[PDB]
């Protein structure tokens, strides 16, 4: 007399490809409070679907075909086209809501929009900005994935997006994840440089990007002292799938790192959104309301008129 | 067959060189008599030089090496004559002729066996002279130079002077500056050279090389320790050749790993 409602087997489309709300996840929500929301931001081929699938209901021992979130296929990499479009949705058994996101400023979207108000570039930029604001207003934790380092363009985009939010103010947490890492990225000398440049590039970001999710506290570097770094920011690295010196790949096992990241993300804080207690159904309604409100907003139009 | 090869040699003396070389090698006295013509031709070209004669010399050296590879007292005379004719042309400074000459000298030296007392001073001075200006050279020339040194080191046994290896493992030597190239072929040949040098038989000639390597490793380790504010140690193997040297973190790490 206490059986669960139902178990989700595959992700659903929360936002349509034409920027339209899709109310089809109510049957998978209950009247429970204290829910966790995860958002993801990144480039075209960063690997958001793979990381989200591995962190929600998948393990590296599985195959990309049975993953919760559909990943890129062999025939799609050659054409250089995106795979995930719109916004996805999936809830695990632990009552954890996972939200995916389509690529931002991806050339595939522009190419598909060419053969279809002034220029498509402005429309793509506005769409990315709107999705970023939505992810920054109703998500408890946001993870940023970057295929390569020193992009110098995503930080500015995030700073501009945080200033175009709709509305005792609340700032969601952020996580810097570097996908497809190499041995050169697993050295203390480079780690310090990464931390200093990150701190100097987000001096007045007004966000929570430090004091939580410390890499040094994850036992990755057993002998590295915490005082060696001036300020250990919330950063994490992910290596590839599992030469005068044989062996010595230069980084820990991929499974161990993904497991540690999953545990750290699962044990993250869950602060209140507004000055009222929100439930699963209430959270969904709030998300739909803010989505509709941001669609017909004035900040986006004002910013677009300047371009 | 005596006159049949003449047409092939004339045609090859003018990217198809590999085909003619292979055909001539697989086709098979006459070589001894023909050697005089080429020797006189190169001697006359060098005498008249003291510049469009470089391609001719390169072609002659290539055909000479090909005919030699196609196959016990004239070897020393031929080697000395080749070294003298190559060193005489010290004005044009063409890498093609030098590369061909190095390959020919290497094959000729490897043809014999290390059971004689051939003139080694000329070969040593030639190698050092080439190394003195083998820093900003091409990829096809550096490999030939390294191969030449490998053949020279393996050919001469128990006759390597201490000064020969003493000037080969010092910061001023260009050998230590050749392992920093991006390509892996240079690193492989460099490692082979190191192995050949360390595979000697006389303890006194190998002690200096081992001490030099230990000194370089100690210097790199000291630089690495100082880079992180740590006192120096392990001075029991310190060498006077690295009394005061500065090595970068990456450079020191790579040097230690290579050693
Ligand atoms: N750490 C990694 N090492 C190697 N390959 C990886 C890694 N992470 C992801 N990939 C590969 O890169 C591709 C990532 O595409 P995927 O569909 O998983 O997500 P995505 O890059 O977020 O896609 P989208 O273009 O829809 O934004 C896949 O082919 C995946 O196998
Ligand atoms: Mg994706």
């Amino acid at each position: 007399k206490l059986l669960p409602p139902e178990r989700m087997k595959h992700s659903i489309k929360l936002v349509d490809d034409q920027m339209n709300w899709c109310d089809s996840a109510i049957e998978y929500l209950l009247d429970q409070t204290d829910v966790l929301v995860v958002g993801v931001l990144g480039l075209q081929g960063t690997g958001k679907s793979m990381v989200m699938s591995l962190l929600s209901a998948n393990t590296p021992e599985e195959d990309q075909r049975t993953y919760v979130f559909r990943a890129q296929s062999a025939e799609m990499k050659e054409r250089g086209g995106n795979q995930t479009s719109g916004i996805d949705f999936f809830i695990t058994q632990e009552r954890i809501v996972f939200l995916d996101t389509q690529p931002i400023l991806s050339p595939s979207i522009l190419d598909h929009l060419i053969n279809n108000y002034n220029l498509p570039h402005t429309y793509v930029e506005m769409q990315s900005l709107q999705i970023a604001a939505f992810l920054f207003t109703v998500c408890h934790v946001v993870i940023v994935v970057q295929d390569w380092f020193t992009d110098l363009s995503l930080y500015r985009f995030l700073q501009t997006a945080e200033m175009v939010k709709p509305s005792t103010e609340y700032y969601p947490h952020l996580v810097f994840l570097q996908n497809k890492a190499r041995r050169e990225d697993f050295c203390p000398r480079k780690l310090r440089q990464m931390h200093l440049m990150i701190d100097q590039l987000m001096a007045h970001s007004h966000l929570r990007y430090k004091g939580t999710l410390s890499m040094l506290q994850c036992n990755v570097f057993p002998g590295l002292p915490p005082d060696f770094l001036d300020s250990e920011v919330n950063l994490f690295l992910v290596p590839f799938m599992d030469s005068l010196l044989p062996g010595y790949r230069g980084h820990p096992s991929f499974q161990s790192l993904v497991s540690k990241l999953r545990s750290q993300v699962m044990s993250m804080a869950r602060p209140q959104l507004s000055h009222t207690i929100l439930t699963e159904k209430n959270w969904f309604h709030y998300a739909a309301r803010i989505w509709d409100g941001v669609r017909k907003s004035s900040a986006l139009a004002e910013y677009s008129r300047l371009l | 067959f005596s006159t049949n090869f003449r047409d092939t040699v004339d045609i090859l003396v003018g990217s198809l060189t590999q085909q003619v070389s292979g055909w001539l090698q697989s086709l098979e006295a006459f070589s001894t008599t023909l050697l005089g013509q080429f020797l006189e031709d190169m001697e006359a070209y060098a005498e008249d030089l003291s510049s469009v004669s470089l391609p001719k010399l390169a072609a002659l050296l290539r055909v000479f090496s090909t005919v030699v590879r196609s196959i016990a007292y004239v070897t020393d005379v031929l080697y000395r004559v080749m070294r003298c004719v190559t060193a005489a042309n010290q004005v044009f400074f063409s890498e093609a002729v030098l590369t061909a000459a190095n390959e020919c000298v290497g094959v000729l030296l490897g043809s014999l066996d290390p059971s004689m007392t051939i003139h080694c001073d000329m070969v040593i001075t030639y190698g050092l002279d080439q190394l003195e200006n083998c820093q900003t050279c091409g990829t096809d020339y550096i490999i030939s130079v390294l191969n030449l040194l490998t053949l020279i080191v393996e050919q001469i046994n128990t006759k390597l002077p201490s000064s020969f290896v003493e000037k080969l493992f010092i910061p001023s030597s260009k050998l230590l500056f050749l392992r920093y190239h991006k390509e892996k072929e240079v690193v492989a040949v460099a490692h082979a050279v190191y192995q050949a040098v360390l595979s000697l038989k006389n303890i006194p000639v190998l002690e200096t090389a081992y001490k030099l390597i230990l000194g370089e490793m100690t210097c790199a380790l000291n630089n690495l320790l100082h880079s992180l504010q740590l006192p120096e140690a392990c001075s029991e193997i310190k060498h006077e050749a690295f009394k005061n040297h500065v090595f970068n973190v990456d450079n020191a790490k790579f040097v230690v790993i290579f050693d």
